[PDB]
RNA sequence: AGGGCUACACACGUGCUACAAUGGCGCAUACAAAGAGAAGCGACCUCGCGAGAGCAAGCGGACCUCAUAAAGUGCGUCGUAGUCCGGAUUGGAGUCUGCAACUCGACUCCAUGAAGUCGGAAUCGCUAGUAAUCGUGGAUCAGAAUGCCACGGUGAAUACGU
RNA sequence: GCGGGGUGGAGCAGCCUGGUAGCUCGUCGGGCUCAUAACCCGAAGGUCGUCGGUUCAAAUCCGGCCCCCGCAACC
RNA sequence: CCUCCUAAAGAGUAACGGAGGAGCACGAAGGUUGGCUAAUCCUGGUCGGACAUCAGGAGGUUAGUGCAAUGGCAUAAGCCA
């Protein structure tokens, strides 16, 4: 993982539009492409959209995922089973 | 003989010994042996309970078997309950480390499914 | 109670670590030397996430 | 003689204040208890069941009676009058200090114990449970531990209901989670 | 910008690690060859269990560093066990590279300790400093070797004959 | 009317005497050859036509029936 | 040869009428004395599940009877010694 004596990684335009939309509640979702932002404690009651290559998901943020990377949650590859 | 409520091997000795309460691997069997002044090589055949009582509250210090097992397992929850990546990779079965999957990976997958 | 059928049934010295002397009728025909017991168990006298931790490793 | 004391000069008062009966004579009792073990692997091995039953009376004191078959199962591969079981039935002193020690000395021993069930009255105050491994008593010398058995502990009470059965069963340290 | 070439019922080639005792683990202790380095090799010293961190010399190098060679040796134990074998997988706590280790990095520590107990049909390599085994370095390259390329140490067996 | 048999994909042993499913060819996996066939090594596939009854238990026994069938049908 | 129906409330009563069984078993499965009471489900229970044994409740013969059916059977003729 990251070393602690960095700090947790977060993209600029993520934790901005993160902050003006925590000091404005939960609006609309804040579809973002940054998978790799890691989730603040703030965010927690955000609905933030990821990309999977193509689509976003609507991904609700709660109090258990903080400390976790945002791409965790959008899986990339779509996989049902062989000789379905 | 019995430590953290299960029993070790009477025959071996104490750093052997202790590799059986689950949780302890040897470097912490060598802990336990030292913060107690017990020889790494003694079989523990040869110990007086105050010793063996001494062994037990020197292993007291850390989480074991019941410990272990269940918040293990907590945590595996947290992992399967929480969706993300290695959620899907445990509800799976599948590696959890990105190992490659299109060659054996089998320690997960287990024997062979031929189609 | 029938004889001639049932084992030998005695009183020992049940002991245990934490000075709890009991004397018990037993099958062992020899004493007992207890780990832990009805008064010196975690769970007999009550020895039985994220925000948190990452508060504790990341600061801002 | 310990427990059956403490009944008769702690208990009985604390129930006879916790609901105000009447008497004594309605005051419940701990009146049998009964250790079962099934041993239905026992159809090609007759050992088994005169092994495990070996046991049973180490755990007791006191000779088990050989249980048989009550009807024929093609389920399970049994037949009426085939033995595949054994009990004990404790009562008077023998049951209270075999009680005891599965107080003090033997629920203890059991790998990771988190807190006896309460969820285990029958509807009439009565509790069974079940022990996994013979090793929680120690009358069985763990060095000829030739295979792990369990059995099945039932006490039977004059306990009317679930919560007196608990309750009863709680002036006498039960540890319930 | 993100995602994929890193998927995954399976089958195949190519290698690695083992299944042990001619070996494993603790201790001290010996003899290499070759080769790289300036947006670099980076010692001493101090700090961290350790990977590494700090500050800080030398070297465009037969000078400085890389960089203590392992096998081996001696001492002790293990005493044939799924084991003081095996190290997969998995959880937690980590370091570092680079904007950036979720997909998807490399090493650390702790815990776990899976198959595996010499391998069906078949099939490959080697006639000597060879195979076999044991370590070493280089290119690529921010990081990312069980591959390739290169280097030594020990050191065999057997070849009637066609 | 009397009397048969039905069992993995195909063809048949297993039944009489209730327990303890087989052979041969096929299928799939891997070998061998330049490749295919032959040849070699493994493995998977039937709880027995539907079903009632008796039973400890049914492919086996009985029968309501179902398919395929054979000998009888005369003065 | 046995049981039931046809068979018309005593007995008996036919048909190539409607349905089933027997050609045994048991030295205890006979005698007697003492004792005992089922099916089924429900709740709790180590393994152990629809279904094993344990414990308790509901239920009251829906069980049982060496083998068909009918009549009987608790004072048991059923179960144990
Ligand atoms: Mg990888
Ligand atoms: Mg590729
Ligand atoms: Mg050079
Ligand atoms: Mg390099
Ligand atoms: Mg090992
Ligand atoms: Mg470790
Ligand atoms: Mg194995
Ligand atoms: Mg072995
Ligand atoms: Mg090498
Ligand atoms: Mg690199
Ligand atoms: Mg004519
Ligand atoms: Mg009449
Ligand atoms: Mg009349
Ligand atoms: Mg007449
Ligand atoms: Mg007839
Ligand atoms: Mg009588
Ligand atoms: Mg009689
Ligand atoms: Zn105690």
């Amino acid at each position: 993982p990251r070393s602690l004596k960095k700090g947790p990684f977060i993209d600029l335009h993520l934790l901005k539009k993160v902050e003006k939309a925590v000091e404005s509640g939960d609006k609309k979702p804040l579809r973002t492409w940054s998978r790799r932002s890691t989730i603040f404690p703030n965010m927690i009651g955000l609905t933030i959209a990821v990309h999977n290559g193509r689509q976003h998901v609507p991904v609700f943020v709660t109090d258990e995922m903080v400390g976790h990377k945002l791409g965790e949650f959008a899986p990339t590859r779509t996989y049902r089973g062989h000789a379905a | 003989a019995r430590i953290a409520g299960i029993n070790i091997p009477d025959h071996k000795h104490a750093v052997i010994a202790l590799t059986s309460i689950y949780g302890v691997g040897k470097t912490r069997s060598k802990a336990i042996l030292a913060a107690a002044g017990i020889a790494e090589d003694v079989k523990i055949s040869e110990l007086s309970e105050g010793q063996i009582d001494t062994l037990r509250d020197e292993v007291a210090k850390f989480v074991v078997e019941g410990d272990l097992r269940r918040e293990i397992s907590m945590s595996i929850k947290r992992l399967m309950d929480l969706g993300c990546y290695r959620g899907l990779r445990h509800r799976r079965g599948l590696p959890v480390r990105g190992q490659r999957t299109k060659t054996n990976a089998r320690t997960r997958k287990g024997p062979r499914k031929p189609i | 109670m029938k004889k001639d059928i049932h084992p030998k049934y005695e009183e020992i010295t049940a002991s245990c670590s934490c000075g709890n002397v009991m004397k018990i009728r037993s099958t062992v025909g020899h004493d007992l030397n207890l780990d832990v017991c009805s008064k010196c168990h975690p769970f007999f006298t009550g020895k039985q996430g994220r925000v948190d931790r990452f508060n504790k490793r990341f600061n801002i | 003689a310990k427990l059956h004391d403490y009944y008769k000069d702690e208990v009985v008062k604390k129930l006879m204040t916790e609901f105000n009966y009447n008497s004594v004579m309605q005051v419940p009792r701990v009146e049998k208890i009964t250790l079962n073990m099934g041993v239905g692997e026992a159809i090609a091995d007759k050992k088994l069941l005169d092994n495990a039953a070996a046991d049973l009376a180490a755990i007791s004191g006191q000779k088990p009676l050989i249980t048989k078959a009550r009807k024929s199962v093609a389920g399970f591969k049994i037949r009426q009058g085939y033995p595949i079981g054994c009990k004990v039935t404790l009562r008077g002193e023998r049951m209270w200090e075999f009680f005891e020690r599965l107080i003090t000395i033997a629920v203890p021993r059991i790998r990771d114990f988190r807190g006896l069930s309460a969820k285990s009255f029958d509807g009439r105050g009565n509790y069974s449970m079940g022990v996994r491994e013979q090793i929680i008593f120690p009358e069985i010398d763990y060095d000829k531990v030739d295979r792990v058995r369990g059995l099945d502990i039932t006490i039977t009470t004059t306990a009317k209901s679930d919560e007196e059965g608990r309750a009863l069963l709680a002036a006498f340290d039960f540890p319930f989670r």
